């Protein structure tokens, strides 16, 4: 009854201590990647902007 | 009376765990939404891409 | 037990959106948050400071405004 | 006291066990994003390649 009851909880909460130490490695973590996602993803469209730039000016010395 | 005190103890610590799960949440809420605004611009960037494709194409058959 | 970071952290459940810095970030400068507007404090120096624009680093602006800081200067 | 403390705790202790629930399958959704959002760059910067690869061709060949 009450005895186990208690012993089950300082038993969980001890385990709580180290689920959340886990979820802020894996929570920063993938924020990271997402962070990354988002910069690789920056850097692809002014390569986009480049590669248009130079076919509107190839358009133009050609038609 | 030492395990109301422990029971005490408990309370509180699962105070903090709740708050910083809280925060975990939103640190990953915040990456899902640059996320999935990055992967959206990136749906109007394959446009661009394939409509320089063939605009490249035409260059190579006008040559 | 968990960091002093973490329990920095923890105070942070009541925290503004649309604020430019992250209450991880925030956190690990050495700041608790105030409860007040988007409003942190140095636990140790006691340094106070709100209104983050974009791009703003917590730390730093931690170093700057208190070298003093016994935290600031472990960090 | 202690029989109040243990039950009231026993929720708490259960609201804790089910926020973690949800914020862990949120983080393996953004990691399954994040995954996928990276597997559609890889296909795209091969796609620019080759693009500003025969951008570039173009390019010398008139000047
Ligand atoms: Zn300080």
């Amino acid at each position: 009854e009450l005895l186990q009851r208690c012993e089950s909880l300082e038993k969980k909460t001890a385990t709580f201590e180290n689920i959340v130490c886990v979820l802020n490695r894996e929570v920063e973590r993938v924020a990271m990647t997402a962070e990354a996602c988002s910069r690789q993803h920056r850097l692809d469209q002014d390569k986009i902007e480049a590669l248009s730039s130079k076919v509107q000016q190839l358009e133009r010395s050609i038609g | 009376f030492m395990k109301e005190k422990l029971l005490a103890e408990l309370e509180g610590k699962l105070r903090v765990f709740e708050n910083i799960v809280a925060v975990l949440n939103k640190e990953v809420e915040a990456s899902h939404l640059a996320l999935a605004t990055s992967i959206h611009q990136s749906q109007l960037d394959r446009e661009r891409i394939l409509s320089l494709e063939q605009r490249v194409v035409e260059l190579q058959q006008t040559l | 037990m968990l960091s002093c970071e973490l329990y920095r952290m923890s105070t942070y459940s009541t925290f503004p959106a649309g604020v430019p810095v992250s209450e991880r970030s925030l956190a690990r400068a050495g700041f608790y948050y105030t409860g007040v507007n988007d409003k942190v404090k140095c636990f140790c120096c006691g340094l106070m400071l709100d209104n983050w624009k974009r791009g703003d680093s917590p730390t730093e602006k931690h170093k700057k405004l208190y070298p003093s800081c016994r935290f600031v200067q472990s960090l």
